[PDB]
RNA sequence: UUAAAGUUGCUGCAGUUAAAAAGCUCGUAGUUGGAUCU
RNA sequence: CAGAUACCGUCGUAGUUCCGACCAUAAACGAUGCCGACCGGCGAUGCGGCGGCGUUAUUCCCAUGACCCGCCGGGCAGCUUCCGGGAAACCAAAGUCUUUGGGUUCCGGGGGGAGUAUGGUUGCAAAGCUGAAACUUAAAGGAAUUUGGCGAAGGGCACCACC
RNA sequence: AGGUCUCGUAGACCGUGCACCAUGAGCACG
């Protein structure tokens, strides 16, 4: 698992989070 | 049981016609057999193993296990010496040491602590020594005080000569080899620092290879 | 070389040198020979100043006068022009030669067969005998070598500049090195030349040996 | 070394080198004991009087030593000044 | 150091400050949040009420059961 | 094929270094010397060691030395070393000599000799031909 | 740029002096340069010396003489004390008996020993062994 | 002017190794290995196996 | 590690080079990385020479040469045995192989 | 909690590859400032 | 292909192009902050200047452009070493360091958690800057040798390989 | 007036390209 790929799973994991966050308030 | 030299410097010790090895350190003749040191320094060569430890490299046939074996030789008065000898069997090894460390010893001067009264003591400044990443400091101290040190080069100064020292180090001092050879590198330069009394103009004798000519070419062949 | 007049370019010791090609060196200068050099003439080649190179013969021929033993003295030589040259000075001079391929550790290895123990050393070329020079520095060995305007300069203690492509200038210098070392050691004297040849020093190819033996009787 | 009782109580002294001044060790192999030899005045026959030069290991190993011994010549008298 | 000036003191206080701050056992010695979040509250014993018996397993180089206590 | 080992070789040397005088070039001759003087267990080391006896021999008396050194000094080379020519070879009456080491020759220790001539300067165009 | 012309001449005869050069030059001049080879001088780490003055910052070749060890320069400029004079030379020089560390007093640029000797001290310079 | 000594069997182990020591010249080949080595094989009795003793 | 003293490339004041295509490849590999082929060759060179010269209607006509250049992508470079793997004491030595046929 | 810790380095640490120099440049505070006067 | 929404081939939207309004991220790497002093050589390159045989824009005279031989200052770079340093790869800087101080900004403290949560801030958005803790672990890492293992490249041998 | 100038040799490439690679149940002894 280099880097690159687990950051664009972690910014992914993120935007959902916060997507979430904005649709629940 | 009786020894042959092999060389010029060995035949003129062996004639009885060189007086001591203080005029072969002040010429800085090499040494190249292990006789000249137990033929004028007395019965007062002892002899300390540090650490035996075994280095291997693998091959088909498992891996051949070697032995590596540091030993310190020297009078307590004087002269001082470290070996290094690699070897398949201990006691070859532990020979093997005991003979280069008593090729490789070298001279020391004592210095003072304030007043010049008596025998010397410490160290005459502070002198260093480097080997691979290991720094030794070797700081005088006043008399009566005692090397504070590790256990081995504290070892190696009592078995130097000298009483009292200050010493500090930094680096991988766990690694035994390097760490005796820094030791042995800081008490081996204490003759290469200038010191103002030293100044006088040194007067050259002759070469303790010119005053024998006629005597070496009738006896050395 | 002393300041006194005694020990000079007479008359023709100066001839020879240029008609050996003596004064001529490399076409490459190295910054040790700023001073052992005259001036560099037209189309690159620098001009070596014989006066210092008869000086510096008169103090390498004092140091090797300057021991007792004359078995103490090696010279070595590994070029192919430069055989006879030491061969014949170790005939006249009682020195020991080492003609070609000098092994390494002859004055380390203590247990071989080719262990020698000499006080003074001289060489031929330090370009092409770096291997004497390294084993030397081990030991006490001072060292004199016939080095040119382009042949770098370490572990030398006595340098004479001069060309070491031509072998009659080799030869010559090799010759007259003798002569004075024979000179000032007591056994040749000043006012008449012992000169037996100036051309038994020279080294010849064999094919000019088989046109030479053509020509004669 | 002196000591304040006044002795020698050093065992010995070293070399010093003729060129830098600089101290030669025990271990230090490439000095020389350099010996060079003197003329008569009448004759240029050998005398028997020597000149003796030391010269470290550094020297030898950087680069130039001959001219440190043209310039311990000089001083001496063997080389001549206009060289 | 390396900012060596005679007239500045304060500047290499602060950096000293910064650099000390940003450590680990200090930085664990002079916050709140370590001696709240230990089970002791920063006491060298503590007296507790046994309510389970369980067993739990070793490591991987050493195999056994170890006996311990739910307190 | 017929590559011989080293310690045929190693006799050769040493029989050829140690014994030169008594040393001859037929090969039957050496056989009987080399076991007058040495001793040898077997009969095809001999042949072996006669052979390679005098190949070596005949080979330092073609032409020069290489592999060993010289005690009777190779008399057929040292002969033609002892013959001295009548000319010096070094005394020539006109000797080519630039004006630059001529200007050098006025300031050392000598003016104008007979030997001694001025040739012009033989500059054509340049010199360090094309390598960088 | 250059702001002490003291460490740069300093540095420059000590590479001089590891790498068994004669004689040294150096760019720039002062006073303070001056009175500390002549302490030197006085001293005998250093025979002869020579001055370029130009109608600028003057030159300065030195004939140096082989018994020199290191010779350092304290940036910047710290108070001494009497009482801590002791405490900066026992872990400034090498050695009690031997080497020695100058600093500007009010009389004159000199070294610590005539210091102890006239009960007085000041700002410090450096130190030569 | 030379020795060999080989032992084979179980030693301090369950498997079974060929431990050898070796010290001096040894010659393998040709005729003079008849009439200068000398080769003794014996077996020796243990409460665990039988060892094998080869000297030379 | 560090494998060699530049980059691979010939770089050394520039920071951007214009890239180019590969042949073999379509690789957009840098121009002073890139391993360069100059060919000279011509139409025809041994199998057709002399039937064409004895089936020309000009004597003594030489025939044309095609000049081409090839920019090589190191992957391209190695599996085409164009450029091959030295030592490491070898490996600095920057005059061309000798061009013997 | 202190020394060992020259693993907080003022004396007295490191920054190519082991943790590490902002992508670059300008610029206000603060820091450091050439020689020369008995 | 066992399994391809991967390697491959044919079409193909948004972009790839320009004008204006945005964001400020890269292995933005020489993985080496800036200014200044000192400490070896050699051979060429680019700019400007200086000096000196000779050839050419045809044959005589001047300076010009081209060529050759040196020198100076700045710059991109190259080869060698007991100057020296480094753990070693290697380095004219990564040197002048226990014999530790030229001046001055930013930044690192075992490995994860984690550039994560929260707060502030900027942005239409995507995101950018600032930036933890709990818990867990005795290793994670950097250089360089010896057989090894390559769907890596060569070289050699064999009528139990071939012609 | 002759008629076949003399000497030595690498002068070698060039319808030539290859699919099909998934996994390792563990591991002594002084
Ligand atoms: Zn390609």
């Amino acid at each position: 698992m280099r880097a690159k790929w687990r950051k664009k799973r972690m910014r992914r994991l993120k935007r959902k989070r916060r997507k979430m966050r904005q649709r629940s308030k | 049981k009786e020894w042959l030299p092999v060389t010029k410097l060995g035949r003129l010790v062996k004639d009885m016609k060189i007086k001591s090895l203080e005029e072969i350190y002040l010429f800085s003749l090499p040494i190249k057999e292990s006789e000249i040191i137990d033929f004028f320094l007395g019965a007062s060569l002892k002899d300390e193993v540090l650490k035996i430890m075994p280095v291997q490299k693998q091959t088909r046939a498992g891996q051949r296990t070697r032995f590596k074996a540091f030993v310190a030789i020297g009078d307590y008065n004087g002269h001082v010496g470290l070996g290094v000898k690699c070897s398949k069997e201990v006691a070859t090894a532990i020979r093997g040491a005991i003979i280069l460390a008593k090729l490789s010893i070298v001279p020391v001067r004592r210095g003072y602590w304030g007043n010049k009264i008596g025998k010397p003591h410490t160290v005459p400044c502070k002198v260093t020594g480097r080997c691979g990443s290991v720094l030794v400091r070797l700081i005088p101290a006043p008399r009566g005080t005692g090397i504070v040190s590790a256990p081995v080069p504290k070892k190696l100064l009592m078995m130097a000569g000298i009483d009292d020292c200050y010493t500090s180090a930094r680096g991988c001092t766990a690694t035994l080899g390097n760490f005796a050879k820094a030791t042995f590198d800081a008490i081996s330069k204490t003759y290469s620092y200038l010191t103002p009394d030293l100044w006088k103009e040194t007067v050259f004798t002759k070469s303790p290879y010119q005053e024998f000519t006629d005597h070496l070419v009738k006896t050395h062949t | 070389s002393g300041a006194l007049d005694v020990l000079q370019m007479k008359e023709e010791d100066v001839l020879k040198f240029l008609a050996a090609g003596t004064h001529l060196g490399g076409t490459n200068l190295d910054f040790q020979m700023e001073q052992y050099i005259y001036k560099r003439k037209s189309d690159g080649i620098y001009i070596i100043n014989l006066k210092r190179t008869w000086e510096k013969l008169l103090l390498a021929a004092r140091a090797i006068v300057a021991i007792e033993n004359p078995a103490d003295v090696s010279v070595i030589s590994s070029r192919n022009t430069g055989q006879r040259a030491v061969l014949k000075f170790a005939a006249a001079t009682g020195a020991t030669p080492i003609a070609g391929r000098f092994t390494p550790g002859t004055f380390t290895n203590q247990i071989q067969t080719a262990f020698r123990e000499p006080r003074l050393l001289v060489v031929t070329d330090p370009r092409a005998d770096h291997q004497p020079l390294t084993e030397a520095s081990y030991v006490n060995l001072p060292t004199i070598a016939l080095c040119n305007t382009d042949s770098p300069l370490r572990y030398v203690d006595i340098a004479i500049p001069c060309n070491n492509k031509g072998a009659h200038s080799v030869g010559l210098m090799w010759w007259m090195l003798a002569r004075e070392v024979l000179r000032m050691r007591g056994t040749i004297s000043r006012e008449h030349p012992w000169e037996v040849m100036p051309d038994l020093y020279f080294y010849r190819d064999p094919e000019e040996i088989e046109k030479e033996e053509q020509a004669a009787a | 070394m002196q000591n304040d009782a006044g002795e020698f109580v050093d065992l010995y002294v070293p070399r010093k080198c003729s060129a830098s001044n600089r101290i030669i060790g025990a271990k230090d192999h490439a000095s020389i004991q350099m010996n060079v030899a003197e003329v008569d005045k009448v004759t240029g026959r050998f005398n028997g009087q020597f000149k003796t030069y030391a010269i470290c290991g550094a020297i030898r190993r950087m680069g130039e030593s001959d001219d440190s011994i043209l310039r311990l010549a000089k001083a001496d008298g063997i080389v001549s000044k206009n060289f | 150091g390396k900012c060596r000036g005679l007239r500045t003191a304060r500047k290499l206080r602060s950096h000293r400050r910064d650099q000390k701050w940003h450590d680990k056992q200090y930085k664990k010695a002079h916050l709140g949040t370590a001696l709240k979040a230990n089970p002791f509250g920063g006491a060298s014993h503590a007296k507790g009420i046994v309510l389970e018996k369980v067993g739990v397993e070793a490591k991987q180089p050493n195999s056994a059961i170890r006996k311990c206590v739910r307190v | 094929g017929r590559v011989r080992t080293k310690t045929v070789k190693k006799a050769a040397r040493v029989i050829i270094e140690k014994y030169y005088t008594r040393l001859g070039n037929d090969f039957h001759t050496n056989k009987r010397v080399c076991e007058e003087i040495a001793i040898i267990p077997s009969k095809k080391l001999r042949n072996k060691i006669a052979g390679y006896v005098t190949h070596l021999m005949k080979r330092i008396q073609r032409g020069p030395v290489r592999g060993i050194s010289i005690k009777l000094q190779e008399e057929e080379r040292e002969r033609r070393d002892n013959y001295v020519p009548e000319v010096s070879a070094l005394d020539q009456e006109i000797i080519e000599v630039d004006p630059d080491t001529k200007e050098m020759l006025k300031l050392l220790d000598f003016g104008s000799l007979s030997n001694l001539q001025v040739t012009q300067p033989t500059v054509g165009m340049n010199f360090k031909t094309p390598r960088g | 740029v250059r702001m002490n012309v003291l460490a740069d001449a300093l540095k420059s005869i000590n590479n001089a002096e590891k790498r068994g050069k004669r004689q040294v030059l150096i760019r720039p001049c002062s006073k303070v340069i001056v009175r500390f080879l002549t302490v030197m001088m006085k001293h005998g780490y250093i025979g002869e010396f020579e001055i370029i003055d130009d109608h600028r910052a003057g030159k300065i070749v030195v004939n140096l003489t082989g018994r020199l060890n290191k010779c350092g320069v304290i940036s910047p400029r710290f108070d001494v004390q009497l009482k801590d004079l002791e405490k900066w030379q026992n872990n400034l020089l090498p050695s009690r008996q031997f080497g020695f560390i100058v600093l500007t007093t009010s009389a004159g640029i000199m070294d610590h020993e005539e210091a102890r000797r006239k009960h007085t001290g000041g700002k410090i310079l450096g130190f030569f062994f | 002017k030379g020795c060999e000594v080989v032992v084979s069997g179980k030693l301090r182990g369950q498997r079974a190794k060929s431990m050898k020591f070796v010290d001096g010249l040894m010659i393998h080949s040709g005729d003079p290995v008849n009439y200068y080595v000398d080769t003794a094989v014996r077996h020796v009795l243990l409460r665990q196996g039988v060892l094998g003793i080869k000297v030379k | 590690t560090k494998k060699r003293r530049n980059n691979g490339r010939a770089k050394k004041g520039r920071g951007h080079v214009q890239p180019i295509r590969c042949t073999n490849c379509a690789r957009c590999v840098p121009k002073d990385k890139a391993i360069k082929k100059f060919v000279i060759r011509n139409i025809v060179e041994a199998a057709a020479v002399r039937d064409i010269s004895e089936a020309s209607v000009f004597d003594a006509y030489v025939l044309p040469k095609l000049y081409v250049k090839l920019h090589y992508c190191v992957s391209c470079a190695i599996h085409s045995k164009v450029v091959r793997n030295r030592s490491r004491e070898a490996r600095k030595d920057r005059t061309p192989p000798p061009r013997f046929r």
